[PDB]
């Protein structure tokens, strides 16, 4: 009957892979770019926006950075929907962390979950996975300031500084190059947009196709999502434009 | 009923009565309350007659399971908490068991676990269940020594079970006794309750009070 | 409602599915395993690809299922969280049910029995891990090493290892483990066990993680800096041989 | 490919994935059973795949009672399931009606989970691997039993499955008789294994097993089977 | 039974979704619809292209109501956009009306209905729609607005664009014509411009849908007394009122 | 308002022999002051040398013997026809009346048969499954009536040798066929005499190493 | 059904020489109110067997569809239904008895008591009792309701034991039972004067008379009665 | 061709190819012979060994005190296939007193074979029935196939060279169907009805099964040293 028409979407290839978690890895190697630097004092998500024209309002959208915990971002690379799919079960096991124990859920956690509600979609249920990668910055008292990284796969990952999306091998050797376990906030948001501007296939990176995120501290953070004319201001600033 | 088990040097001292009563008519006195579980654990059948014994060789059968798995003889704590967790998950339901599971393993020595309808598990030394209970406790508490030989605290079981069977009503019949040591139990015999007093009373120099 | 049977019989007599997930595993970073005297080593290759991961909060491949076994994979690192919880949960049982902490062979055994059932279920796919697991039985000084394989099969191992170039490591300790005198002191055993794997990291200490466990839930993960001291002095001794070969 | 049903029957009116089982245990390790009026002896080829494995933890002759023991050839890992199912089932039956599980009634209930595959009354695929159930009843004596994943169980006098099968049936089919004692049956498994092993026969890649109705079943320790085959080779160098 | 539980969108070798394409593709073969965002309102477009003439056209709505305060337009399968007004109309309610009691804003009614949409994608025996949306909204804290949806599930908001056949030269036309300083009027007569270029038959009130979220239309709300409670601002031009619309021009 | 028990009286007794088994029951069957039937046995063979009775409830009596007459059915059909053991039998009737724990068949159960060494055996049931294998066992209205008149005259109690002043007791034996039957129908007529739900008739079920056979005698009608 | 509302009276039946015969009244009582006349109470089942219910009249009409359906049902398929392989008394009881009991144990039960009344292929009589409860007795009389109180002695004067059952005859039988009739009628407030009966002889066959009404009774006595003591006009 | 990958696809020239493989299944088994005559109703079936040290796979299996059948085929199909029969013989005893028709057990059969070769995920029976019985009417045979035929007959035989055998059940029929009052001679016939399939082989007391039900005669199996006098 219906077996004629099954992908069988968890197989294991002959080489020992995953076939759907490879192609959602392809797919999302066109998607946009997204960098994560964390600092000695902060943390930055920079993005740039794929989906670009000029009749696009930029101020109400947001494709790439979404909020999971007043502690806890997310940059997204691939598809917008399966992503906002996993960010709403995320707010909604952070908060059920919240109630159970009264206290904000460490990042590391809520990477696991989501981590490991892609794992099953990629073992069992013939169902295609998530095509969406996942940079979480967040912040706990634990472990202080923290980067994540998850893929299609179902494996997470923790970083200083990484990107996923578009170009991520030369973005990832920029950074190893000009990154230092010192550098603080500022000159992390100076390495994300050089790095940006360094790796976009597009003519030049401006505040349109751009957004930004900072997480920094008093005992509390703050988490600011840069408006449009906070990111053309940035970008005058750091060099990358002319104002 | 009244059933009782005492751990002490020797190793374990289970002693129970016979007598099984349907209000004031006695249904039997030929009742078995000690439960052979298995060559090394026994079981103390006070409280509702069927749910003892079904219950109690169920978790023998569970612990011949047990030891299938683990080619490693079950702890008496375990068994006990089989027992326990079974009888909490029916909980309300309207069973009535007030048993004792006595052991004697190599890793925990002798071992006496009180386990009853209710939920409750206890570890403990000295322990009588059923409605003569209070003259058992009584006999046991006043002459207990850790120090008795076999032979003196398989006659002080027997003579708490005999004290209680002869105050409490819903308690008689006959006495089963039986001492664990680590090689398994062994069965020491079903006395009579009714020329067990007569010789109890003629060597003992007690129950005065009754004339013969 | 997904049923589609996965994991099927070819012609042969074989489940390539099975198979696959062991190439998987074959393609996991490398494990190792030795036993020592008194205690019983974890080392674990590190992958030496990007200098920008974060060593503080990225997943050890050497993870406690209680406070005396621990559980070392290579294969899929998603697959093997699953594995974790479920051996950690299943151990939280067995001390709720038993009061006695599980013994490694039983743990051994629920590990392989669920990847078994993973390779005999429908709309499953087996697990792409194979995994170490290491301990001391309860009350018990001798140590245990057991190794599962994603096809259900686990099995007791004086020294063993998985992982991407598992053969020239097996055939290393094959040459170097005698099972007449394993080694005595921690020190020998932890240098058996770089030693093992510096014939396949070759990039240095810095990809080497090694973990140590001793009687009565003594369970301790040797620092960055113990490692290379190690790697050092091992790489000492090596020249020392090749001067005196002369 | 993967695009008929696992139930499927062939042309010649046979299921494939029970051939292919069927296959996958012709590709396992070797298993010999003997039963004689005195006891049922089994033996089975360890197998080890590297010096390094500690041949103490190839448990293939597992305990299902003490009246029934049970040896396994294939894919070890699937008699897992089975062998538990067993073990319940003999605990079960004798909880039930205060007996000893019947040896044919036991093989009959593990072999009724075979063909309980397909695409919650069904799993994925049959089994892949076949078992030498052995046993004592006062019903019919000492018995033995060859139980495949195509449901179907035979008794044996004397049965030889794995690896290198053909030939070892042929040895017991002809060095077997009614009146064979227990320890020429232990002498012939050894026998039997040395020549079906590749390698040489020792006590640590073979393991022995008997069952007798009054010790019932035990596994002999590598010390016992060592003597066992001292008392082999002193017999085979002086025929 | 439905034994089509595994996925029937998925990943191709290229990382391409095949059936999210082909959806897409069957939008852009789809009539022309468009939206324009203004300072005081939103307006949303189509031709009403019939298949008989002997057909009504008027008792098809290519544009409905899925709020008093939000409409949505749409270019591809018109069934397909039935059955997701419905499912929109009805998620309206369940999963805001009756749990805040107020109609549900532009955006999370926008984002209920990608949710759907990329279930379509995802679940097991099902296609995605065929079809994209251009859904115009009014709340009370983010003002006015316009959202496209596509069979992805992915959504955008847009100050003005179009879908289906002329969509690149609609969407143009508009990057020309378009400005932040808009009155709604504007927006009406930029729309009917650009729908007049995308349609080849007549082009009259009788043969064109076009909606504004606007004021609040008291005179609509079907009962008075209560001054907190206002007229709804989703409202559909008359054919008279397009009409007149187009021969001022 | 409805309750689904009932009485249907009657009275059962069980003697176990060295080498044979009785198993006896009224054939009367009543309901309040009523009665029902003077016929309707309740002493039922089922097979395998294995007579059983299930007094209290008739309809809960009959459905447990069906039951047990199907599990031994079965039994025979699964397990190559090999018979069931007296003992097999009993744990299987607890395991049948402990399935009702808590919707008791209200019904107290007696089987008789041969044990595996050849010996007479009885065994009771509490309507949830209590069982204990005993020499004599009565059960029913008439119960009480009975059970002690046997403790006088099967197993000897209070009963001393004479002469010696109740220091040696009576020798216990092992009574014949015709004696358990003197025995049984005694007691059935004084039970008869003394208790309004017991009479119309007495059917003995015998069985010895030959099976099963039957006995029938007229008991008083008031 | 937890209580019964419409009820209907006493059934009685007893055993002959060459078969059964039952009977029960045409009364359909509404607690104490005689709220329905001609309510047939006996359900003829083939050409041997006659289902005499008494009790809640919407389980009864309940179990008339049983049996129409288990009649359809036992047509199916089977070429024989008119001879071996026709619905013996014994099966149908059985059945009753079977769902009696079921819904006995299921606390929602079928409020009647039954009595099936036959003659098997082999020309034996079946006459067999079931009720709410399950309970299953078989005797030469057998009765339901004031008829187990009343009839019953009556009908065991002429059959006590089954050795009664050879001598008595279908008109002695038939007698008998007017005049348990005739006693219920006299003493049962739920009585009813109409009544119903049928007789099931291995060779006559199935016969069913309906209409039948109580005759001979005596009330002159009454005129004699005054007061309830001392009076005396 | 295409068309052999289930049961619920129907080949162009209107073939269920599943079932004719079940079918052939059958006709490698072992070859089993009944035959009734108006009192009696006789299996007589010749068990297979693996090898000399083999048991012999057991054929006959007793549905109830009236009624047994023969199996050739997959044992597993028709073990259930037995149980179902004697789940519905128990089930027509306890709820009605009754023992169950021959005909209506054939009819339950054939229904359930039904319901596998119409459904997906499901395979039809692999094994052939002999069905003997003695109810109400007399003494039946039925032959079942996992088709859902089911046939009754005065004599058949299935399994391998099982055409020898029912053509000499054709040309004995009027002599085996008068053989009423007499066991032994219908087995006779029986074991020269099974001979007339016997190639290189030659019937032993280990082989050979028989089975007989009929009045006054329940279902009763001889095996072994029982059989040593129809040799
Ligand atoms: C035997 C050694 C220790 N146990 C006892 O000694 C105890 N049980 C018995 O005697 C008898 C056995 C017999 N053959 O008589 N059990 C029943 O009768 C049964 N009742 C029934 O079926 C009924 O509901 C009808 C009303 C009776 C015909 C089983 C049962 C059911 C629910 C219960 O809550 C209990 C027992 C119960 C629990 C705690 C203590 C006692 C219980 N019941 C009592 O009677 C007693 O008090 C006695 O102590
Ligand atoms: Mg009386
Ligand atoms: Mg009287």
């Amino acid at each position: 009957g219906s077996r004629r028409y099954d992908s069988r979407t968890t197989i294991f290839s002959p080489e020992g892979r995953l076939y759907q978690v490879e192609y959602a890895l392809e797919s999302i190697s066109h998607a946009g770019t997204a960098i994560g630097i964390m600092a000695s004092d902060g943390i930055v998500l920079a993005a740039e926006r794929k989906v670009t024209s000029t009749l696009l309002e930029q101020d109400t959208s947001t494709e790439k950075l979404y909020k999971l915990n007043d502690k806890i971002a997310v940059a997204v690379a691939g598809l917008t929907a399966d992503a906002e799919i996993l960010i709403n079960t995320a707010r909604i096991h952070a908060q059920n962390y919240l109630k159970t124990y009264n206290e904000d859920i460490p990042v590391e956690i809520l990477v696991r979950r989501l981590s490991d509600i892609k794992q099953g979609y990629t073992q069992h249920g013939g169902l295609r996975p998530f095509g969406v990668s996942f940079i979480y910055a967040g912040y706990d008292d634990r472990y202080g300031y923290q980067l994540y990284t998850s893929n299609p796969s179902g494996n997470y990952t923790g970083w200083k500084a990484i990107s996923v999306g578009a170009n991520t091998s030369a973005a990832q050797t920029l950074l190893q190059m000009d990154y230092k376990d010192d550098m603080k906030v500022d000159d992390a948001i100076e390495l994300a947009l050089k790095t940006l501007s360094k790796t976009t296939d597009s003519s030049a990176l401006t505040y349109d196709r751009l957004e930004f995120a900072t997480i920094r501290k008093d005992g509390e953070v703050y988490q600011k999502i840069f408006k449009p004319q906070e990111i053309k201001d940035i970008l005058v600033k750091t060099g990358i434009t002319k104002k | 009923t009244t059933t009782l088990a005492f751990r002490f040097q020797g190793g374990i001292i289970v002693a129970v009565d016979s007598r099984a009563t349907a209000g004031n008519w006695v249904a039997s006195q030929t009742v078995k309350k000690v439960i052979e579980i298995n060559p090394f654990l026994l079981g103390t059948m006070a409280g509702g007659a069927a749910d003892c014994q079904f219950w109690e060789t169920w978790l023998g059968s569970q612990c011949r399971l047990h030891e299938l798995r683990e080619k490693e003889r079950i702890s008496v704590a375990a068994a006990s908490k089989i027992l326990s967790n079974l009888v909490y998950q029916y909980k309300g339901a309207g069973l009535s068991m007030g048993t004792m599971i006595c052991g004697y393993t190599r890793k925990e020595g002798p071992t006496i676990y009180y386990v009853d309808s209710d939920g409750t598990r206890l570890k403990g030394d000295i322990f009588c269940v059923g409605s003569g209970q209070t003259f058992a406790y009584g006999v046991l508490d006043s002459n207990y020594k850790w120090d008795l030989s076999v032979e003196d605290a398989l006659y002080l079981g027997k003579r708490s079970i005999l004290a209680a069977a002869h105050r409490d009503a819903y308690s008689g019949g006959s006495v089963n006794l039986y001492h664990v040591t680590e090689d398994g139990w062994i069965y020491h015999g079903n006395h009579d309750v009714g020329e067990l007093f007569w010789k109890v009373k003629e060597e003992e120099g007690s129950f005065n009070n009754v004339i013969g | 409602g997904y049923d589609r049977a996965l994991s099927i019989f070819s012609p042969d007599g074989h489940i390539f599915q099975v198979e696959y997930a062991l190439e998987a595993v074959k393609r996991g970073t490398c494990a190792v395993g030795v036993k020592g005297k008194n205690c019983v080593v974890l080392g674990c290759e590190r992958r030496s690809t990007l200098k920008l991961q974060d060593t503080r909060i990225t997943p050890s491949k050497v993870s406690k299922i209680d406070s005396h076994v621990v559980l070392s994979f290579s294969g899929l690192n998603a697959d093997s969280r699953i594995l974790i919880e479920k051996a950690r949960v299943e151990a939280q049982s067995h001390r709720l049910t038993l009061e006695d902490p599980v013994t490694v062979e039983y743990l051994t055994r629920y590990v392989a029995g669920v990847q078994q059932r993973y390779t005999q279920s429908g709309g499953v796919r087996p697990f792409g891990v194979s995994t170490l697991i290491a301990g001391f039985d309860p009350r018990d000084d001798e140590p245990k090493l057991y190794q599962t394989e994603p096809s259900g099969i686990y099995s007791s191992w004086s020294a063993q290892t998985i992982g991407r170039n598992s053969k020239t490591v097996r055939e290393f300790l094959e040459k170097n483990y005698d099972r007449k005198e394993p080694p005595a002191t921690v020190e020998e055993c932890v240098k058996l066990t770089v030693r093992s794997l510096l014939e396949v990291v070759q990039t240095g200490a810095k990809n080497i993680e090694i973990t140590v466990v001793k009687p009565d839930s003594d369970i301790v993960a040797l620092s960055s800096e113990e490692i290379n001291q190690y790697v050092t002095q091992i790489e000492q001794e090596k020249q020392e041989q090749q001067e005196q070969d002369k | 490919e993967y695009d008929r049903g696992v139930s499927t029957f062939s042309p010649e009116g046979r299921l494939f994935q029970v051939e292919y089982s069927l296959e996958a245990i012709k590709l396992g390790s070797t298993a010999i059973g003997i039963a004689t009026k005195e006891g049922v002896v089994l033996g089975v080829e360890k197998r080890a795949t590297s010096p390094l494995l500690e041949s103490d933890s190839i448990e293939k002759i597992v305990e299902i009672d003490r009246h029934i023991g049970c040896a396994m050839s294939g894919l070890t890992a699937d008699a897992r399931s089975m062998i538990e199912h067993a073990r319940t089932a003999a605990v079960t039956h004798n909880l039930y009606y205060d007996e000893d599980i019947n040896v044919e009634s036991l093989t009959q209930s593990v072999c009724d989970l075979a063909l309980r595959f397909g695409e919650e009354r069904l799993m994925s695929r049959p089994f892949g691997v076949a078992l030498l159930i052995a046993g004592h009843d006062a019903d019919d004596g000492y018995q033995l039993f060859h139980a495949e994943p195509s449901g179907t169980f035979y008794r044996y006098n004397a049965k030889a499955i794995g690896s290198g099968s053909e030939g070892a049936q042929a040895e017991l089919l002809n060095e077997w008789h009614s009146s064979l004692t227990l320890k020429e049956a232990e002498l012939l498994v050894l026998k039997i294994l040395k020549q079906v092993m590749e390698e040489k026969l020792d006590e640590n890649n073979a393991q022995l097993s008997c069952i007798t109705k009054q010790d019932g079943f035990k596994i002999y320790d590598n010390e016992k089977t060592a003597e066992l085959i001292k008392e082999l080779k002193e017999k085979e160098a002086a025929e | 039974t439905d034994r089509y539980s595994f996925s029937l969108t998925t990943f191709s070798p290229s990382g391409k979704l095949g059936q999210i394409d082909y959806a897409l593709t069957a939008v852009k073969q789809g009539v022309t619809s468009l939206g324009i965002k203004a300072t005081n309102g939103v307006v949303i477009a189509t031709e009403k292209k019939s298949s008989s003439p002997l057909a009504m056209s008027e008792t098809l709505s290519k544009v409905s109501l899925l709020t008093p305060d939000i409409g949505a337009v749409y270019s591809g399968m018109g069934p397909d956009y039935r059955v997701l007004v419905d499912k929109s109309r009805k998620v309206a309610h369940t999963s805001y009306k009756r749990i805040y009691g107020e109609y549900p804003p532009t955006k999370l009614l926008v984002s209920e209905v990608a949710k759907i949409m990329q279930e379509a994608t995802q679940s097991g025996g099902v296609r995605p729609f065929g079809v994209s949306l251009l859904i115009a909204g009014h709340d009370e804290f983010n003002g006015f607005s316009l959202y496209q949806v596509d069979p992805s599930g992915s959504y955008f908001p847009w100050k003005a664009t179009a879908i289906g056949k002329g969509s690149v030269a609609a969407k143009t036309f508009l990057e020309k014509r378009w400005n932040d300083e808009l009155e709604l009027e504007d927006a009406i007569h930029i729309a009917l411009l650009t729908l007049k270029e995308s349609v080849e038959g007549e082009f009259n009130g009788d043969t064109i849908e076009l909606a504004i979220i606007g004021d609040e239309n008291p005179d609509l709300l079907g009962y008075t007394g209560i001054p907190t409670d206002k007229g709804p601002r989703f409202r559909k031009l008359t054919s008279q009122e397009i009409n007149d619309r187009l021969e001022a021009l | 308002q409805f309750n689904p028990y009932g009485d249907n009286g009657g009275t059962i007794l069980g003697i176990a022999g060295e080498d044979f088994a009785v198993l006896a029951g009224d054939t009367r069957n009543i309901t309040d002051y009523s009665i029902n039937s003077r016929y309707e046995p309740k002493v039922f063979d089922c097979g395998d040398n294995i007579v059983m009775s299930a007094n209290g409830f008739a309809a809960d009596g009959d459905a447990l013997v069906k039951r047990f007459k199907n599990s031994v059915k079965w039994y025979h059909f699964d397990h190559n026809d090999k018979k069931l053991s007296i003992n097999s039998a009993a744990r299987n009737i607890q395991h049948l009346l402990y399935g009702k724990r808590f919707f008791p068949y209200y019904v107290h159960t007696i089987i008789a048969g041969l044990d595996e060494d050849g010996k007479g055996a009885v065994y009771s049931f509490d309507p949830v499954g209590s069982y204990e294998r005993e020499q004599c066992r009565a059960g029913g209205a008439a119960a009480s009536l009975i059970m002690p008149f046997l403790d006088n005259q099967v197993n000897f109690k209070n009963q001393y040798e004479p002469g010696t002043n109740g220091k040696v007791k009576k020798p216990l034996k092992y009574l014949s066929v015709e004696e358990v039957i003197k025995l049984v129908r005694d007691s059935f007529t004084s039970a008869t005499e003394r208790h309004i739900q017991v009479g119309d008739g007495l059917e003995i079920l015998i069985v010895t190493k030959d099976g099963v056979r039957k006995e029938f005698y007229e008991l008083k009608r008031d | 059904t937890q209580q019964p509302i419409v009820t209907g009276t006493s059934v009685i039946s007893m055993k002959y020489d060459n078969g059964v015969i039952i009977a029960a009244d045409n009364l359909g009582s509404y607690g104490s109110l005689l709220r329905f006349n001609g309510v047939e109470r006996l359900i003829p089942v083939g050409d041997n067997t006659v289902v005499g219910i008494s009790g809640d009249i919407s389980d009864m009409q309940h179990i008339e569809r049983l049996l129409k359906d288990l009649v359809t049902e036992n047509a199916y398929d089977n070429p024989l239904a008119d001879a071996e392989e026709a619905l013996e008394p014994s099966y149908i009881f059985e059945y009753l008895a079977t769902v009696m009991y079921q819904r006995r144990s299921k606390m929602n039960p079928l409020w009647n008591a039954i009595i099936v009344a036959g003659v098997q292929s082999n020309g034996d009589q079946f006459l067999r009792y079931v009720n709410l409860l399950g309970v299953t007795y078989s005797s030469p009389t057998l009765a339901t309701g004031f008829g187990a109180h009343m009839a019953n002695p009556l009908l065991r004067k002429v059959v006590d034991r089954e050795s009664d059952i050879p001598k008595t005859t279908v008109q002695v039988a038939e007698e008998a039972i007017v005049n348990a009739m005739r006693v219920l009628y006299y003493r049962d407030a739920r009585s009813s004067r109409n009544f119903s009966l049928a007789i099931i002889d291995k060779n006559t066959g199935l016969t069913f008379k309906k209409n039948l009404q109580v005759e001979n009774m005596k009330w002159d006595f009454a005129k004699d009665i005054k007061g309830y003591g001392t009076q005396k006009i | 061709n295409n068309y052999d990958g289930d049961t619920v696809t129907f080949s162009p020239t209107g073939r269920l190819f599943q079932v004719e493989y079940a079918l052939e299944a059958i006709k490698q088994g072992s070859v089993t012979v009944g035959l009734r005559s108006n009192t009696h109703a006789v299996l007589v079936a010749l068990k297979r060994n693996a090898d000399e040290l083999s048991s012999y796979q057991k054929k006959i299996i007793k549905c109830d005190e009236h009624m047994g059948l023969s199996l050739a085929g997959l044992a597993p199909d028709a073990r259930v296939l037995s149980n179902y029969l004697r789940q519905q013989c128990n089930y027509s005893s306890l709820v009605f007193n009754r023992k169950l028709a021959v005909e209506r057990a054939g009819h339950l059969l054939c229904d359930k074979a039904q319901k596998n070769t119409q459904s997906y995920g499901g395979r039809p029976y692999g094994v052939g029935l002999l069905i003997i019985g003695y109810d109400k009417s007399g003494a039946h045979l039925l032959e079942f196939q996992p088709s859902g035929n089911v046939t009754e007959l005065y004599g058949t035989a299935i399994g391998a060279r099982s055409q020898g055998a029912k053509t000499y059940l054709e040309r004995t029929l009027d002599t085996f169907i008068k053989i009423d009052g007499n066991p032994d001679e219908l087995i006779k016939a029986g074991v020269e009805a099974i001979s007339q399939s016997l190639r290189d082989e030659s019937l032993t007391v280990d082989n050979l099964s028989i089975a007989i039900v009929g009045k006054d005669t329940p279902f009763t199996i001889y095996d072994g040293e029982a059989v040593a006098k129809y040799i």
